[PDB]
RNA sequence: UCUUAAGGUAGCCAAAUGCCUCGUCAUCUAAUUAGUGACGCGCAUGAAUGAAUUAACGAGAUUCCCACUGUCCCUGUCUA
RNA sequence: CCCGUCGCUCCUACCGAUUGAAUGGUCCGGUGAAGUGUUCGGAUCGCGGCGACGGACGUCGCGAGAAGUCCAUUGAACCUUAUCAUUUAGAGGAAGCAGAAGUCGUAACAAGGUUUCCGUAGGUGAACCUGCGGAAGGAUCAUUG
RNA sequence: CUCCGCCGGCACCUUAUGAGAAAUCAAAGUCUUUGGGUUCCGGGGGGAGUAUGGUCGCAAGGCUGAAACUUAAAGGAAUUGA
RNA sequence: UACCUGGUUGAUCCUGCCAGUAGUCAUAUGCUUGUCUCAAAGAUUAAGCCAUGCAUGUGCAAGUAUGAACCAAUUUGAACUGUGAAACUGCGAAUGGCUCAUUAAAUCAGUUAUAGUUUGUUUGAUGGUACGUGCUACUCGGAUAACCGUAGUAAUUCUAGAGCUAAUACGUGCAACAAACCCCGACUUCUGGGAGGGGCGCAUUUAUUAGAUAAAUCCGAUGAUUCAUGAUAACUCGACGGAUCGCACGGCCUUCGUGCCGGCGACGCAUCAUUCAAAUUUCUGCCCUAUCAACUUUCGAUGGUAGGAUAGGGGCCUACCAUGGUGGUGACGGGUGACGGAGAAUUAGGGUUCGAUUCCGGAGAGGGAGCCUGAGAAACGGCUACCACAUCCAAGGAAGGCAGCAGGCGCGCAAAUUACCCAAUCCUGACACGGGGAGGUAGUGACAAUAAAUAACAAUACCGGGCGCAUUAGUGUCUGGUAAUUGGAAUGAGUACAAUCUAAAUCCCUUAACGAGGAUCCAUUGGAGGGCAAGUCUGGUGCCAGCAGCCGCGGUAAUUCCAGCUCCAAUAGCGUAUAUUUAAGUUGUUGCAGUUAAAAAGCUCGUAGUUGGACCUUGGGCCGGCCGGCAUCGCGCUCCUAGCCCGGCAUCGUUACUUUGAAGAAAUUAGAGUGCUCAAAGCAAGCCAUCGCUCUGGAUACAUUAGCAUGGGAUAACAUCAUAGGA
């Protein structure tokens, strides 16, 4: 039976100790602080810095002008430069190590929306992202942990569709209009 | 069990198919053959996997059993005959010309030849010896069984046939400094020359070869092909001049092709 | 508490020693006053009157199982 | 604070006459289906030689060929004994534990009122007592006073 | 017999700069800065050095030796009090 | 994330366990459930039993057609023209699929070997004499199914008989030289012969012979062979060496006669090689158990010889002989709720536990045993017999085998539809068309996994902290909220025109119109003494009911029970049970401990085992910018690699260790690329004027142990120059 084979894994774990003051808080700070959903989402950040920090920390074991140091090396600082979450100048394979989830949950689009403008709350921002009111280059994304890469960045913009940026007026508006005439 | 398998899981197949995993349970089993049917690609990866001139297992049927599909001189209608090294492909309706090598990284290319080269193939012979009423006769790792052998023609050799004369017209000698190039392995695809040849009583016999520009490997003498005779080949070589490349210079082509435009 | 010189110790048992007695329980059997194994306030067990076991042996006593059979159902016939 | 016997309730395991019992296997032997191979066998069925005979007959040409049968070989399956293993019954005997608001003591912890204890032997309702040797985990790191 | 020095003994007195839960120990040190070699041997307290099996013994017994069940402590060193 | 926390005490420091904490592609269950993607699902107990239905059949121009049909329809000569159902023949049914019962050096993995073997087929090559006294081929047989007809039986793809008719079924039987050579051999002349004529394909077996050397006219392979192969003498009651079938016609008369003829195929016989494989087979490696120390051997155990059998090696078996084989380095025996492996969970490292299951290998089809056909079977969707079970019987007989798909009973803590489909992936057949419970699609599916809704924004307000002066005020900024307050915006859950999807529907993706007032389009699970986050709330109960993993709570003021408010942790999930990993440095090789906490044997000897003192030149240099080569006080090389007399050449102690290389199945894991919208994933896909095509990718790693190969000789074992039997 075909398709037994597709594969598939999980992607955050919970905690080693549940009740802790210092953790919980922690994680209200940043839960709160970039409105999402649950601490699941919190978690997957943790899971993918645990997984790259793994990967970097295996490579700065070796030593350099190993081909295998150089080449998934700049492997990962090229995928860390496309998601812009290195900074110019600061390409060294350490600063790799530096980045925390601050810098994961800075990239995810919710965030974008907010510093971009466009949301005038960061809740407002992730409601805007999941009533398809929201593409990319022009496809509409409703994923609020789209993970930006900077040459997407520029260009993050409304639906065509969209009452706000895009064409016809929402149901409420219709509504509205049509009791009025 | 209790007979012949007759059915190929598409995990259990070779890896230099390139076939996906959840394309379904089977893959196409190629027929007994010609060669080694752990080295060959059936006509249908010919077809529909790499040509893409038809999209189903029964649209290959009909290409094949239009009769146009002609290989190595004459039309086979299988639908998974082995073809493999050096086996060429023609398409008389496409007045295409297609022959099958490796390429670098172990996988299988069809790089097109004009007729003339495409009037003839080139293979290594298994061995030569007695028949019959003493008539010598050697056979090739393509089973071509070829009677009187020149006096000269000894094992692990390469010769070139026609396939009107279907016979011999001349045949590289299996030595010290003839290009080569390994056909199975990790090294395979890798043309090269050969540097040096050590034998050790009883076991495989050992081929260091040389790459057209510095790297040096070695392999055992099943995997190795002499083309041509010294460092000129006698068959037209795929888009890399037979030169496994390391994944950071592959990486750095790639990065140079993005940065000239 | 009376009393003895001492109060039946180790054991052992309805044992060939237990009257009550065909003791009580279990086992054996369709059925057992029999057999074995336990229980012991034992009419009246017991320590070189030797006590308790004990492989081998027994023309020793007792119970059961298998084979065998006119011992029996049930007699018949043959021979000297 | 605390040790043991005894009395009671409950749990768990032990020994235990009962030629105990059941399930499953294994081995030897007895019997042996069936197939395969083999020996004889010859139901019928093929130029239907020849008599130069009137679709017939005997001499018939050899070859096929079934039932049956013989001897091997493989050998199920049943039967008896032996034996292994897993469970399970057992009058009675005797352990351990748990419980409670029990009886008899005072064994141990102070020099625990006989210092404690280890090995071995005997005894006693019970803890325990004593004999011989040892130890301090002693109540003495000490006789030049 | 007095003095001084070597080895090899049995020990002792002072001190941590050490070790240790401490008591204490110059060997129980050179141990989380963890590795000289080697044998035996422990894995909470009971049940228990018990049952069963084996084996040795004249016997007492010795060597080898579980489980079921039960339990939340048992235990070591030192402090204060009684 | 390389971790700890509560409990022995009046308190302290410990050894130490108990309990807590977290995961499980790990099952059951409890509560709950709106959306998308993905997708395990009668393995554990019963390898227990099965109603029903299906799962293996097959047709091209090319083996067999007025036996009976359909379409053409005849100048009434001939066709059966063309479509062919039934049937014969051939081939496949030995694959698939399901399960894990048996099985612990056995299967299995890595690695060999077959020079010790069979292999339908593919692919390629290959093939004289059939009798004629080797002086060029020499003759054509009935019967059989389907059909027609008569029947028994209650009966089944049970079954007898009559009449017909074929072959690529069956059975016969024409043969292409010089005969090359081999042996006989009249006479001639003498022969060393001429020889006149008489005996000789390919396979089978046996036997002889050849299959060639070394420096002063020899010619295949192997690392290794009486090998490949040749010649010979024969030998077989010889399997074989074509009585087959298709179209397209189309050069030219010898008797102008389908005439001399001729190609392209289909099938088929045999041989060799190839391939698909198989079957054996070498080395090393597997869990627990010594309350399993001897096991094997009369009857095969270990070996030898000769044979028999096999496709083949072989005690596989037989006859004879020898007295051997395994073991404290664990045999034999026993357990396994044990198929092996790729691998799964967890993991700082090391490890621990698991692996029935979709990939590979093995084994079974109720339990054993035995065989036909066939290339391939000890087949079970084949047969025969027994045993257990059971069905129909009209009572004689007959049919059996779901551990195939689905489904039913039972067993249980435990596991879904008696669905659709050949469109994909492939397999299969005589085959472009048939078939396929393989396999895909759909229904049940909180097994597991992924994305992810349950509101958002504004001013009003009793208000609530600075910030504009900050006094003395007062209202002010992000809005913090009790606001069912007020307000218009946003949308998908759902409904649904349609289209798309699909083999046909369904889902998803799009989207006409509908689809939110906060009571609803309502989120739960468990907990609120400590651990451990969150009540010195309120009512009830009163050592009871009950809670509580542990410590403990409850004996009328319960922070602990039963309730309400509030709150907390997680959140479409969480609790519970068992097993297992972590914790656990409480199994400790890394990495524990033994004076007193559990633990040094009473003491010594002692074999295996483990461990073993020091000592042997690369000592100093050049040389070019980690090393080549050099020289010094370098046993030689003839031969391949061998200088523009000369670097860097064979054989003449083992191993370990270590470096590099090869071969190493994929899937899994790591890891490169890639905007499935993300993500789990997947292996795609991206750019042309996104107009009749370009560029493509589909990497790479790991893979301990055993084996092969190259460089080193420090470290460590073995063997050993003192009899010189040395060079
Ligand atoms: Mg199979
Ligand atoms: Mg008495
Ligand atoms: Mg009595
Ligand atoms: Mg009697
Ligand atoms: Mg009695
Ligand atoms: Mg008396
Ligand atoms: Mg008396
Ligand atoms: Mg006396
Ligand atoms: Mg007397
Ligand atoms: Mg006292
Ligand atoms: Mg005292
Ligand atoms: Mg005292
Ligand atoms: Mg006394
Ligand atoms: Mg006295
Ligand atoms: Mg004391
Ligand atoms: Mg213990
Ligand atoms: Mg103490
Ligand atoms: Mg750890
Ligand atoms: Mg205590
Ligand atoms: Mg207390
Ligand atoms: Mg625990
Ligand atoms: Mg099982
Ligand atoms: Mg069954
Ligand atoms: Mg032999
Ligand atoms: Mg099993
Ligand atoms: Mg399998
Ligand atoms: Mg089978
Ligand atoms: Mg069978
Ligand atoms: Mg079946
Ligand atoms: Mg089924
Ligand atoms: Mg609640
Ligand atoms: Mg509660
Ligand atoms: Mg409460
Ligand atoms: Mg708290
Ligand atoms: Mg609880
Ligand atoms: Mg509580
Ligand atoms: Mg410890
Ligand atoms: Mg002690
Ligand atoms: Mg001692
Ligand atoms: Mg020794």
């Amino acid at each position: 039976h075909v398709n037994f084979y597709r594969n598939y894994g999980k992607t955050f774990k919970k905690p080693r100790r549940p009740y802790e003051k210092e953790r919980l808080d922690a994680e209200l700070k940043l839960v709160g602080e970039y409105g999402l959903r649950c601490k699941r989402e919190l978690w997957r950040v943790q899971y993918a810095l645990s997984r790259i920090r793994n990967a970097a920390r295996h490579l700065l074991t070796l030593d350099e002008k190993n081909p295998r140091r150089i080449f998934e090396g700049a492997a990962l600082l090229r995928r860390m430069n496309r998601y812009g979450l290195l900074a110019e100048g600061q390409d060294k394979l350490d600063y790799v190590l530096a980045l925390t989830a601050e810098n994961f949950l800075a990239r995810r689009l919710q965030t974008l929306v907010f510093k971009a403008g466009m949301a005038k709350s960061i809740h407002h921002a992730r409601v805007l992202i999941r009533q398809r009111h929201i593409r990319v280059g022009r496809q509409i994304v409703n994923v609020p942990s789209f993970m930006v890469r900077v040459e997407s960045e520029k260009h993050i913009d409304f639906s065509l569709t969209s009452p706000f940026g895009g064409g016809p007026a929402g149901r409420v508006k219709r509504k509205n209009q049509k009791k009025a005439s | 069990a209790r007979g012949l398998k007759k059915h190929l899981k598409r995990l259990n197949a070779p890896s230099h198919w390139m076939l996906d995993k959840l394309g379904g349970a089977f893959a196409p089993k190629p027929s007994s053959g010609p060669h080694k049917a752990r080295e060959c690609l059936p006509l249908i990866l010919i077809l529909r996997n790499r040509l893409k001139y038809a999209l189903t297992y029964r649209e290959v049927q009909s290409i094949l059993m239009q009769r146009h599909i002609m290989v190595d001189g004459k039309v086979r209608t299988d639908k998974t005959y082995p073809a493999g090294f050096m086996d060429i492909i023609s398409i008389p309706k496409t007045g295409e010309n297609y022959r099958l090598l490796y390429d670098t990284k172990g996988r299988f290319r069809l790089h097109s030849v004009r007729d003339e080269d495409a009037k003839f193939k080139l293979c290594k012979v298994r061995s030569v010896q007695f028949g019959q009423k003493g008539i010598p006769y050697l056979n090739t790792y393509d089973g071509r069984t070829i009677r009187y052998p020149d006096p000269l023609i000894k094992a692990n050799d390469t010769i070139k046939l026609d396939l009107e004369t279907n016979k011999i017209v001349d045949f590289i000698k299996f030595d010290v400094g003839n290009v080569v190039m390994v056909t199975g392995g990790r090294n395979t695809g890798r043309v090269g020359v050969i540097k040096n040849r050590e034998k050790h009583k009883g076991t495989f016999e050992t081929i260091h070869v040389e790459d057209a520009q510095g790297h040096q490997f070695a392999t055992r003498l099943g995997n190795v092909f002499t083309i041509g005779k010294g460092t000129k080949p006698w068959v037209s070589l795929p888009k890399g001049k037979g030169i496994k490349l390391t994944i950071i210079e592959e990486q750095r082509k790639r990065d140079a092709a993005a940065q000239a435009a």
